[PDB]
C-alpha cells in the first residue's frame, strides 16, 4: 500500500535498523516484496527508500535492505531533481552522485547494474564523475565499466568529467586509454569543455596524452574556445603545440583580448589593450610576409569603428573606453563570425552597461544588432524582447523620447518571434511543449508591453503606418495563450502579468490605448476566451472602477463602438451585465447596450431551452449559440 | 539594474 | 588584527632591542600581514614603515653576522639573511599592494632607498631587483603565498623608483632584465611581463648586455612574447652596435678604448 510505503520511506530516510524491519517483514511479505520494489512521489520527486537510503548516505538500512531482503538495484528514480530533472535512475547513480563509496561498493556488489540506461540513456558512472571522488570511479571501472556510452546531450563520462573542476577522475581515465580525441554531441573532445571554466590542469592532462586540436559543430577549436571565455591560462597552454601556426596564434590573442573587453566576471579594458597590442606587434613584426587583418565593412551598432588594423589607431584609442569596448565588439564579431552562440551576450552586456548609465541611443543600437544575431541564428529571444520592453519603459517613465524606427524594429522581431514560437509550439506535441508555450506567452506579454511604449510616444506617419502593419500581422495570426486569451483579451485584462522590472511602471493592463491600437489594427472584437469570457466578459470584471474610470470608460467605449455584441454568453451561459462584478461597469454597459430583436429572441430562445439546430439559419445558429 | 538581469542566462 | 599586529610589533622590538635573530619573526610577521591582506582588510602605514625599517636593520646586521663566522654558522647566516631578503621583498609587496599616505609613503621609499643602497646580494647574486622579477623567487608555503607573487610589476616599479642598479649582475652576469625576459607565463600573466620590461627599459636597463656566456636578453628569451615585447622598447645605439661588433670579431679592446669603454664592450 501506499501508506506502508511512505512509512518505509520514511523509516529509511533517518536510516533505523528495528523499525525498519518491523514496518517491511510479516504483514503480507508479497506487498512487502512490492513495496521494497516500489517507487513512490515523495515531496514531489519520484524515490525509493532504497534509492533515498543511497542518497541519504546512512549504513545500516541499506545494509539490512540488501541482507535481511533480496532487494534489486534497478528500481526506478531521479537521477538529479535540480539542474536536470529526470527520472529513470537506479540505486548506483544516487550512491555514486551523493558520494558514498562503501554504499556503491556493496550495491554494486549484490548486483553489477554498471551498465545502467536510463530515459537520457546516461550511465551511474555520470554521477561518479560529477561527483569528483575518485573511488567510487576506481570500483565502477574494476567493474568492467563499459567507457563508451554518449548521454542524451550525447556527452561522453571525460567530456563531463573535464567540464567539472575535478582531474582526478580525468587523470584515472586517461590513464587507461581513454578517448579524448572523440567527439561530443556538437565538436567537443573534453577539451571544449576543459577550456570552458578554466581547468588549467585539465588541459594539461589531456594535451600530454595527444587529446588533437579539432573544431567544433561552431569552427571553435580548444585555443579558440578558451579565448572566448577569458581564459588567460588556458589560452597560454594551448599556444605552445608545436603546431599552432600564426593566423591561429594571433587570432586567440586578438579573440582574448576582446573577450576581455565585455565580460562581467573578468572584465578588464588593460589587458584588453594588452592583449590587443601584443597580437598587433605579433602581425606587424617582420616587415616581410607581413601578416594583415581581414578587416569587415563597419557596422553601425558598434558606432561606425572600422577595426584597428594598425598599431597607430590602437595607441590612439588605448585610453578610450568606450572606443576599446567597440573594438572588443568588433574583434569577438569578426573572430567568431555573427552566427556563433556566444558572438552576441557580450554585445548585451555592453547595452545593459549602457543602459545602466542612462545611455539609450547606443544601447538600442547594440541590443538590436544582438537581437538580429540571434533571429538569424533562430534562437530563443524572448528574453531580448522583454530587455527592449524594460528599456523602453526606462526612456519613457525617465520622460525621455524613444525613436519610432526603434520601437517598429523591435515590434517586427518580436511578430517573427511569436510566429516561429506557434511553430515550435505546435510542432512538438508534447515532449516540452510546456516550456514552448510558457515562452509563448512570454513573447505575447512582451510584443503588448512593445504597443504599451508604442501608445505613449510620438510618430510620423510612415513609422506609425508601420508599427500598425506589425501589429495587423500579428493579430491576423490569431495569437492565443495557453487560456484562450487573444491578444486583445490581455490588453483589457487586469490580471495580465507585468515584469517586476522597469516596466511596471510604464506598462499597465488594462489599456485604453493598446485596446483601441489593436481594436482599429484589425483584432476580433468578439473573440472568445477558452472558458467562453469574449473581450468584454474581462472588461466588465475590472475591479478599479471608479478609480480607473477612464480607462475603464474608453475601453468599454471603443470594444462597443467596434463591433462588440454586448450579449454574449461564456460558457456558463452569463452575459458581460451578468458577468460584470461591478455596478459601474453595469451602468457604462448600459448605457453602450443597442436592443435588438434578434437578441430578445435568441435570448428567449436560449432560456427556453428550444431546439434550434436545423430549424434556422446556419449562420443564426451561431448567434443562439453564443446567447 | 540592467547588468544584474543578463546573469540569468550568463 | 590590530591587536596582533602590535603584540607582535611589540615582540619584534623586544627581540631586536637584545640583538637577537629575527628573521623568523619578520617571517612570521609578514605572513600575519599576508593573511590579513587576503582577508580583504584595511592595513596601516605606520607599522609598514616600522617593520620595514626593523628589516633593513636586521639585514644590515645579517651581514655583519656573515662577514665573519664559522662554516656551519657560514652556510645558516647565509640562509637567514636570504630569507630576510625574501622577507623584505614580501614587505615591499604588502607595501605596494595597500594604500599609503604621502608621508608614510616617502618612509616606505626611504627605507626601501637605504636598503637598495646597502647593495644585498643572495648566494647567487640575485640584488633585490633580480628577485623582485624572477618567478624561481620562493615564497613561503604559508599565507605569504597568497598575494606575494614573483614577478611583480609593483615591487619592481617601487624599486626603480627607489634607484635600484638596475644594471646589476648576478654571478651569471644576468641582468634583471635577462631574467624577466625568460618568464614561462607570458601569454598568461602579460601585466608583470609587459609592466617590468617597459619599466626596467625606460630606468635604463640595457637591453643588449651580454651575460657570462654572451646571450643578450633577446637571446635569453624563452619566449617569443617576451622578444616581441623587448624588441619593441629597446633602443638603437652606434655605440652598442660598434661594441657588439668589436665582441663579435673578437678585436683587441685592451688599452686601446677609454677605461669606462672597457667596461662597455665588457658587456655590450
Amino acid at each position: 500500500m501506499e501508506g506502508l510505503a511512505g512509512y518505509v520511506y520514511k523509516a529509511a530516510s533517518e536510516g533505523k535498523v528495528l523499525t525498519l524491519a518491523a514496518l517491511l517483514l510479516n504483514r503480507s511479505e508479497s506487498d512487502i516484496r512490492y513495496l521494497l520494489g516500489y517507487v513512490s512521489q515523495q515531496g514531489g520527486q519520484r524515490s525509493t527508500p532504497l534509492i533515498i537510503a543511497a542518497r541519504n548516505g546512512h549504513a545500516k538500512v541499506v545494509r539490512l535492505l540488501l541482507e535481511h531482503y533480496r532487494v534489486q538495484t534497478q528500481q526506478t528514480g531521479t537521477v538529479r531533481f535540480d539542474g536536470y530533472v529526470i527520472d529513470g535512475a537506479t540505486a548506483l547513480w544516487c550512491a555514486a552522485g551523493a558520494g558514498h563509496f562503501e554504499v556503491v561498493k556493496l550495491l554494486v556488489s549484490h548486483g553489477a547494474n554498471v551498465n545502467h540506461t536510463t530515459v537520457t540513456n546516461s550511465t551511474p558512472l555520470r554521477a561518479a564523475c560529477f561527483d569528483g571522488r575518485l573511488d567510487i570511479v576506481k570500483y565502477l571501472v574494476e567493474n568492467n565499466a563499459n567507457i563508451s556510452i554518449a548521454n542524451k546531450y550525447d556527452n561522453t563520462c571525460l567530456m563531463i568529467a573535464a567540464y567539472k573542476g575535478h582531474t582526478d577522475v580525468v587523470r584515472y581515465l586517461l590513464e587507461q586509454r581513454a578517448d579524448p580525441n572523440a567527439k561530443a554531441h556538437c565538436g567537443a573532445t573534453a577539451l571544449h569543455f576543459a577550456a570552458e571554466a578554466g581547468h588549467i590542469d585539465i588541459v594539461k592532462e589531456l594535451i600530454k596524452w595527444r587529446a588533437a586540436i579539432v573544431v567544433n559543430g561552431h569552427g571553435m577549436t580548444p585555443l579558440k574556445v578558451a579565448a572566448e571565455s577569458c581564459k588567460a591560462d588556458v589560452v597560454e597552454l594551448l599556444l605552445s603545440h608545436a603546431d599552432c601556426d600564426r593566423r591561429s596564434r594571433i587570432e586567440a590573442l586578438e579573440l582574448l583580448g576582446a573577450s576581455f573587453a565585455n565580460d562581467r566576471e573578468n572584465y578588464d579594458i588593460i589587458k584588453t589593450y594588452h592583449y590587443l597590442y601584443l597580437a598587433m606587434l605579433e602581425r606587424f613584426q617582420d616587415g616581410d610576409n607581413i601578416l594583415e587583418k581581414e578587416v569587415l565593412p563597419p557596422i553601425h551598432a558598434y558606432g561606425n569603428r572600422t577595426e584597428c588594423r594598425n598599431p597607430q589607431e590602437l595607441e590612439s584609442i588605448r585610453q578610450d573606453r568606450d572606443a576599446l569596448h567597440m573594438e572588443g565588439l568588433i574583434v569577438r564579431e569578426r573572430i567568431l563570425g555573427a552566427d556563433n552562440i556566444d558572438v552576441s551576450h557580450p554585445i548585451i552586456y555592453r547595452g545593459a552597461v549602457y543602459a545602466d548609465n542612462m545611455e539609450f541611443e547606443q544601447c538600442i543600437k547594440l541590443w538590436l544588432h544582438a537581437l538580429h544575431l540571434r533571429q538569424k541564428g533562430n534562437r530563443n529571444t524572448h528574453k531580448d524582447l522583454l530587455r527592449f520592453a524594460q528599456v523602453f519603459s526606462q526612456m519613457i517613465h525617465l520622460n525621455e523620447t524613444v525613436k519610432a524606427p526603434d520601437i517598429e524594429c523591435v515590434l517586427r522581431c518580436s511578430v517573427l518571434e511569436i510566429e516561429q514560437s506557434m511553430n515550435r509550439v505546435k510542432n512538438i506535441s508534447d515532449a516540452d511543449v510546456h516550456n514552448a508555450m510558457d515562452n509563448y506567452e512570454c513573447n505575447l506579454y512582451t510584443f503588448l508591453y512593445l504597443v504599451c511604449i508604442s501608445t505613449k510616444t510620438q510618430c510620423s506617419e510612415e513609422d506609425q503606418c508601420k508599427i500598425n502593419k506589425q501589429i495587423y500581422n500579428l493579430i491576423h495570426l490569431d495569437p492565443r495563450t495557453r487560456e484562450g486569451f487573444t491578444l486583445l483579451h490581455l490588453a483589457v485584462n487586469s490580471n495580465t502579468p507585468v515584469d517586476d522590472f522597469h516596466t511596471n511602471d510604464v506598462c499597465s493592463f488594462p489599456n485604453a490605448l493598446v485596446t483601441k491600437l489593436l481594436l482599429d489594427c484589425g483584432a476580433e472584437v468578439n473573440a472568445v476566451d477558452n472558458e467562453g469570457n469574449s473581450a468584454l466578459h474581462i472588461i466588465v470584471q475590472y475591479n478599479r472602477p471608479i478609480s480607473d474610470f477612464l480607462t475603464l470608460h474608453s475601453i468599454i467605449i471603443s470594444l462597443v463602438e467596434a463591433g462588440a455584441h454586448t450579449d454574449m454568453t461564456n460558457k456558463q451561459n452569463k452575459t458581460p451585465l451578468d458577468k460584470s462584478t461591478t455596478g459601474v461597469s453595469e451602468i457604462l454597459l448600459k448605457t453602450q447596450m443597442k436592443m435588438s430583436l434578434k437578441c430578445l429572441a435568441a435570448r428567449a430562445v436560449r432560456a427556453n431551452d428550444i431546439n434550434y439546430q436545423d430549424q434556422i439559419p446556419r449562420t443564426l445558429e451561431e448567434f443562439v449559440g453564443f446567447h | 539594474k540592467f547588468a544584474d538581469h543578463l546573469h540569468k542566462f550568463h
